[PDB]
């Protein structure tokens, strides 16, 4: 065991870790892969999403060849910190945690060539800008940024180690979503500019669709059976104007419970979606039923209803034959002008 | 004190921490035992639970062999950052710690012929991917994997210490919306590219307790409707007392509806309680339109005959979904 | 100034701190109280509480004894890193810390005998497993477990310090729920299969304020049963008065009972709550089921009879379900 | 700068930050003031405070005197922590905040008489244990203690830099209260005895006054409107059994709504505060209106109202007649008493 | 690398971390820029707002000067510890950190003429007070004080790099509630009894976005109140249906202030929001109290005066309320 213990020794003598390879004499490329172990929950409110990773980085760095019996050192996570490491860091991070539990989740190994191979498992909570305008039926494409953070790209380039769409893999049971469905993944490198200088960047995209199946037994099917209950009270006759009275307005209230908790469900965001526009279609069409029966009632002579049997009796009120025909239409030229649009 | 003193230091001495038991020679066998203290949480949002257990770990290390002393050594546990420990991490740990009061919660023994136990009291979150399909009838496996981090099966080798009976305090767990039903222990190798690497598993069953459901949940909802037929025996004439009663059981049951969204948890997809709930204002909505086509074919235009088969059907269909229902989920 | 810098100095030098007092020789016995600062969170969702405490340890080490100062030696608190300290945690503890502000709030006094004085202002979380059956007629009993974590019985033994005066101001606390009804210092020794272990235990009596609960959810709930009660008041023929009282006593009910139970956490078995707000639901729910009859019997087909002995029955079996309750439950 | 470094490196020979200047010779007496730069936000359901504050401490070490061109010193953040400072903390502090960015927090100066002054930025969770019975118009005093966890005041003693008004001084836009005003604050000082001695303690009470506007609006008015609401039922006909009907089980429901939603505002405490008691007789008052109906359609012979032109018809109940001056006098005197014993 | 690694280890030798440039001389001039990332959370009711930035600091230090190497020197973010910095803070910021995966996200960059580029990666929340009378329909100024905690203008001096060039990213910034309409860039001396220190203020004007609050708030309220005067349109005789109407306006009034109230932040004082729906439930109050004034005088003691009036002043009152109302917030 003495050769194994004195070779870790003499590697670390005269090295700088302050250093990248080839500091002044070429650009150090740094190869990077992604094995997602489970792509975490989404959150809408905070507009941001969890990865768990092994993020994989392979450079070069002469300074740490070495010859012995073995071709593969592991390194300790306490010599791990002695050399020099990429400082990758993610661009749209909002607070990730790098596992020490047990020990830490970090692993440096070393090939004879001067290759070095170090993966570590990381828990990354990232922003995701989401534009919720179609919202629930709204897709998104989550990105997932690296680079490094005071490199230029004339000192470090970062490259995938593979085919950039075999570089990022996903593990089949990883998808650990409940309102989305990972479609899947475009992998893209590019130049990003800002004011230090021009750094090398590479982004993922993970590709998000809404699942509305839930939205559809929630929200819209409560919300599209009671604008047709509210319609339905065109069919009551008009004489009935108590009945007629609470129907209409506990049609309001039920839209009004119906919206409020609809919106709970949405991030708290100041602007109009989908779901906004077709609950204040709802509450249009429910609102006007009521104002519909109120003119009807204005043109009501006769407080008494037909008594069944046959004095003379109201008639079936020229305003409800044509709301039973109008307000059935025009909700349904606007759901197929919603649906349409948006599916 | 002094003669055992010096045992330590000299244990510690041309200690490498960098070199596994056995360095070169045949895999270390660590065996692992784990009592259970409790299981705080488990959360659906999220899909993780959160664990507290003490993690023992037991393998055999030549270089730690004392001779002289007939004790078993129980040190501080500030000396186990000086000895090699496994590389052991939880795959599906989300956040975990270490509990630090008073100190920190960590436990080195030696034995003297050279085992080492080692245990740590940790509180871990570990992912559980759950499908809430049939929820709350549903039935939960959530597990613990445990793995080497940068260790193949040519260097390190885990089982079990003890069988079946490595996972002690089970027992002890007092889930108010589960019961454990069984746990299994697992030994396995995961062969990638890169190797063998060992593999333990550690997973419950979790059945949940449906008794609150049937309180809170589906009996309001059968209540409700089965109220919402109390208009089937009403005049056709009431128009008052049929709307009024119909409209504000569809209120009461969105009422029970939306504000159940809220108690219960932020799960955004289709579960069994869903399509109750659902299945329940159907019901509802569908015997206010009941009365609108009586309504209506009186005074719009055999009255008896529709509310004689409404007394009947509604009460048989809703039976008839009931049976369909707790047979696909039960 | 500077003698007493020599002294502390030649105590600390060649002081091993991973050995206990007295190693392989009798148990270091180690004396503990306890003043509460405050207990500030009591909660049920997580059940568990949350406690602020002064933790004081007792214990001899000859190795620290000195002479030629009279005077205990407050020292900083940083010097409590180059000594040995108990390993004390909390055997039920969810999670916990020392306070650090300004700085850590630590205490180390040294006495000329050896005696040492080892205080910490801790704020744990600590689990305690509530029986809500009763609730919120219910009395808890909480407990603060203190154990040893790596030496058995044969290295450290626990004592409280003044016997039942050993924890102070208990008195002093303010509960915005419960009422501190007693506490108790209990000691004994609990066996795993490592060994047996030194255990100190202290428990806590709380029983719950009713008051509020009874003008927040008791008296709305009866004051409703009360008013589905004024339909057996009303005319027969009144069909839109009685059915308007009746759904929408039903659904007041609903909005009590609907986010109500937002005030505890998704605890699934049968509470004392439970069982009452149920209770009037099933007879809110059954005073506009007995109109369903009361109509039929008229128009369908004894009006008066039925109606009268409602108005005797309801109010009658609702006070012998209350009489029960209220017996069971007190 | 040479000058500057020498006194440095040799401030700290043969110094012992384990033992309080004048150890076993006198006490050591501490002189702080406290500037608040913002009161932070109350909770009433944690039952805590936040306050931003530069906590200045001074006191007198003989071992650090100094002779040089220069009369104060600037500590760096690493020797600060080299030397001996008050073991202060807070006693009723929850979870509290020393800002270490960019840099430590932290300054410590040292005049040439071995004066030392030692500022901290911190952010202070701290007790506030609140006595709601007349909660909302209730007013509280949140106290702010602290002294030394390990000296007795035989050995530290703390006081005051100037007149303890004077001592504690808050920002002008300091303020960040929503829902109290800060009317002023009192300081003092005294002793406490514990199970390790006597302590000196320094105290500061902020007397806090909440703002009751906000209640007013969104509970007092509408339960009040409510209870006159249901009392306008005294003031319909008789005959119209199902409208009066429909009037107070409503007002009821009304009241329902509002009374759940006031709890959900409140703290979580398990005893009835002022807003209890006016809500609880508020109910009352609601549900003694429906009752006084149920007791008027109790004596209603005639099911048909007056035609009128004018067949006998009901006359107008003296139930109804003396409710519509018993009730509004009743409800009146309540609101008196109420408002006289909290006010 | 050898010809580097000698250059920047010559620098740091003899380098007195505890002393500014030019000390004992001229105040240091410290030139700062931002490049905000993102605005994450803007909470009323802890009036405070959370800022992820770029936060770079620009100084020259005459020790640092290399020559020889047409290179800018970017160095391993750990030497800053090596390094002087200004000891700049927030003064207004709550909670704040610096982000750490994989590495301290951290730079420091050297130039040839001895520029030291210092950049940080900071998530700051600052205290940011808001006057939310008129909210939804308020406008916000949040800032953010930068200031040295210990030194004053004689010793180091700050200044915007770049003028009002020197803070990016602000046109790029998305926020679901609010929309940047400006940022301003202010330079001042603070001034105490002390002395003059330096300060920067970095201030952004916030418009609240309105379209969610009409949908929601506004729209409902309105149409609400406009379905109370359909009660004026009804015949008089006509009780149940006005007092339904009118009372379940009432109620849907409540329901949408009550049920807001929760969704609607926790700031506990009168806001713009407030007096509109205050107003709307006055309306809707007045109009059935209306009905009461009706039937008390038909059938108690011109009918049709009361109801005709009704339908003008009420819709016209409601306008002037809205007028005035609107032009007041507007
Ligand atoms: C896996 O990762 C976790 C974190 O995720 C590590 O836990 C931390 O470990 C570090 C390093 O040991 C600890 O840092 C230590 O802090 C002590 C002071 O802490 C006080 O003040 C802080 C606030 O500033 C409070 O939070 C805290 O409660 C205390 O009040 C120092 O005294 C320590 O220094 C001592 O040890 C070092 C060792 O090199 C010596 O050089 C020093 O001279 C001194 O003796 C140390 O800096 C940190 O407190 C830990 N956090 C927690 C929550 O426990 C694990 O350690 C890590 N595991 C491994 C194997 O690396
Ligand atoms: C929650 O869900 C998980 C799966 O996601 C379940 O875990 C599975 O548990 C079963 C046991 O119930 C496991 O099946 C067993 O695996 C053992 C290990 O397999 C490795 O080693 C064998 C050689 O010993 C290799 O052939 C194999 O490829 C692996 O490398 C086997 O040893 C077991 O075989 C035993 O029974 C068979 C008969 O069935 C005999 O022929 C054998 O001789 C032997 O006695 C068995 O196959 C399964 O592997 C686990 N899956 C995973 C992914 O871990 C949990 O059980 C579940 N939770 C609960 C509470 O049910
Ligand atoms: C909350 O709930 C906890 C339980 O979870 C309660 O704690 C129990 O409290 C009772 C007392 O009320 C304890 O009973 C007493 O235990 C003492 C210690 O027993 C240990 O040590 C002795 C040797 O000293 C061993 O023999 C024994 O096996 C244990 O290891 C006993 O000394 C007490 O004995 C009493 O009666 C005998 C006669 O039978 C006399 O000879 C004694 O002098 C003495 O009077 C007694 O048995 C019990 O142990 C506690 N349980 C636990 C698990 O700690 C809390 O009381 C409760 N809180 C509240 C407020 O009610
Ligand atoms: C949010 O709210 C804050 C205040 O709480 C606003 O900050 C103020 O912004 C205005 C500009 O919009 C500032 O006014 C300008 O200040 C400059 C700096 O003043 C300092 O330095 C001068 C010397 O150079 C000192 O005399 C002075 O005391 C300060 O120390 C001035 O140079 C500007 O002068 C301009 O106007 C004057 C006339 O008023 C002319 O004579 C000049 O030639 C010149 O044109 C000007 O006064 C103000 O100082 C800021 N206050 C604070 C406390 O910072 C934010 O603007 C606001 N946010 C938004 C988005 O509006
Ligand atoms: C939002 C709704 C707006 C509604 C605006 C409504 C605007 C408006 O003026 O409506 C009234 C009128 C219908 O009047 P309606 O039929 O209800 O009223 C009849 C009318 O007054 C006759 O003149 C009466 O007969 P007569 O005098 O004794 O000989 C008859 O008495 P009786 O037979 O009962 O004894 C009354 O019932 O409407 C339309 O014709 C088109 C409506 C298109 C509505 C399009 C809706 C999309
Ligand atoms: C919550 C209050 C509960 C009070 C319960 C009170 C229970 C109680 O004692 O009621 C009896 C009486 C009912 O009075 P009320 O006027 O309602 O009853 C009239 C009475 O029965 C006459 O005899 C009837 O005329 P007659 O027979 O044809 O000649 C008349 O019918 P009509 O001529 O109109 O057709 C009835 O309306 O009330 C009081 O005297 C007021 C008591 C104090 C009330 C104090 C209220 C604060
Ligand atoms: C050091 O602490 C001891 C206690 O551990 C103190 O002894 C106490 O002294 C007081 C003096 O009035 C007595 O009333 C107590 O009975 C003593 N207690 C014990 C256990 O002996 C001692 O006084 C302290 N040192 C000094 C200098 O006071």
């Amino acid at each position: 065991t003495t050769v194994f213990t004195r070779i870790l020794d003499r590697l670390l003598d005269g090295y700088d870790n302050r250093l990248r390879p080839g500091l002044g004499e070429r650009v150090t490329e740094v190869k990077t892969d992604i094995f997602v172990t489970s792509f975490g929950p989404v959150s809408d409110h905070d507009m941001e999403y969890t990865i768990d990773v092994f993020f994989r980085q392979s450079w070069k760095d002469e300074r740490l060849k070495f010859k012995g019996p073995m071709t593969v050192l592991r390194l300790n996570n306490l010599m791990a910190s002695k050399i020099w490491t990429p400082d990758t860091f993610f661009h749209n991070g909002k607070k990730s945690v790098a596992h020490n539990m047990t020990m830490p989740n970090k692993l440096l190994r070393i090939t004879e060539d001067g290759t070095l191979l170090y993966t570590m498992r990381l828990t990354v909570r990232a922003e995701c800008p989401m534009h919720l305008e179609d919202f629930p039926m709204d897709a998104h494409a989550c990105p997932l940024k690296f680079g490094s953070y005071a490199y230029t790209r004339a000192e470090v380039v970062y490259e995938w180690t593979r085919e950039p769409a075999r570089s990022v893999v996903v593990a089949e049971d990883g998808s650990r979503l409940n309102q989305y469905d990972l479609l899947g993944q475009t992998v893209d490198s590019g130049i990003v500019q800002s004011s230090t200088g021009e750094y090398v960047v590479m982004t993922t995209h993970f590709h998000l669709k809404r699942k509305i199946g839930y939205f559809v037994i929630q929200t819209y099917l409560p919300c599209i059976m009671t604008v047709i209950l509210s319609q339905v009270s065109f069919w009551l006759n008009r004489e009935s104007v108590p009945a007629r009275t609470v129907f209409g307005v506990t049609t309001v209230l039920t839209m009004t419970t119906l919206s409020i908790s609809a919106r709970n469900s949405l991030p708290k965001v100041a602007y109009a979606t989908a779901m906004d526009w077709f609950i204040a279609v709802c509450y249009a069409f429910v609102f006007s039923a009521l104002i519909e029966f109120a003119t009807v009632n204005y043109f009501t002579k006769r407080g008494y209803a037909w008594d069944g049997k046959s004095k003379t009796f109201n008639s079936v009120s020229k305003i409800d034959r044509l709301s039973r025909i109008a307000f059935p239409l025009l909700f349904g030229i606007f759901n197929l002008v919603y649906w349409a649009t948006y599916l | 004190m002094s003669f055992v003193k010096e045992t330590v230091d000299k244990l510690l001495k041309g200690y490498d921490i960098r070199l596994r038991p056995d360095f070169g020679g045949p895999p270390v066998c660590v065996g692992m035992n784990i009592d259970i203290a409790s299981i705080d949480m488990v959360s659906e949002v999220n899909m993780d639970y959160t664990l507290t257990m003490y993690f023992q770990q037991y393998w055999r290390d030549k270089r730690l062999a004392y001779s002289g002393i007939p004790l078993n050594l129980t040190l501080d546990n500030r000396v186990a950052d000086q000895l090699w420990v496994p590389d052991t991490y939880f795959l599906n740990d989300k956040k975990s710690f270490v509990h630090g009061v008073t100190v920190k919660n960590r436990m080195i023994r030696l034995h003297p012929d050279g085992t080492v136990l080692y245990g740590l009291r940790i509180t871990t979150t570990a992912a559980c991917m759950m499908d809430l399909r049939r929820y709350p009838l549903d039935e939960q496996n959530c597990t613990l994997e445990i793995e080497s981090y940068g260790y193949t099966t040519d260097d390190i080798e885990f089982y079990w210490r003890g069988g079946d009976k490595a996972v002690t305090g089970v027992e002890r767990i007092e889930l108010p919306q589960f019961s454990i039903v069984e746990h299994r222990l697992v030994s396995r190798n995961v062969v990638f590219a890169t190797g063998a690497y060992p593999r333990l598993s550690l997973s419950f069953r979790l059945k949940r307790n449906i008794g609150y459901f049937i309180l809170q949940t589906y009996m309001p909802s059968i209540l409700i409707t089965i109220l919402s037929w109390v208009s089937f025996w009403i005049n056709y004439d009431a128009s008052a007392a049929r709307v009024a009663l119909g409209i504000t059981t569809v209120l009461t049951m969105t009422t029970i509806n939306t504000h159940l969204r809220e108690t219960l948890p932020k799960i955004p997809y289709v579960k069994a309680i869903d399509m109750y709930l659902m299945g329940c204002f159907v019901f509802v909505f569908l015997a206010l339109l009941e009365y609108a086509f009586v309504n209506y074919i009186f005074f719009g235009r055999d009255v008896n005959a529709i509310d004689r088969w409404s007394r009947i059907v509604f009460p048989f269909t809703f039976s008839l979904f009931n049976l369909v229902y707790w047979l696909y989920y039960v």
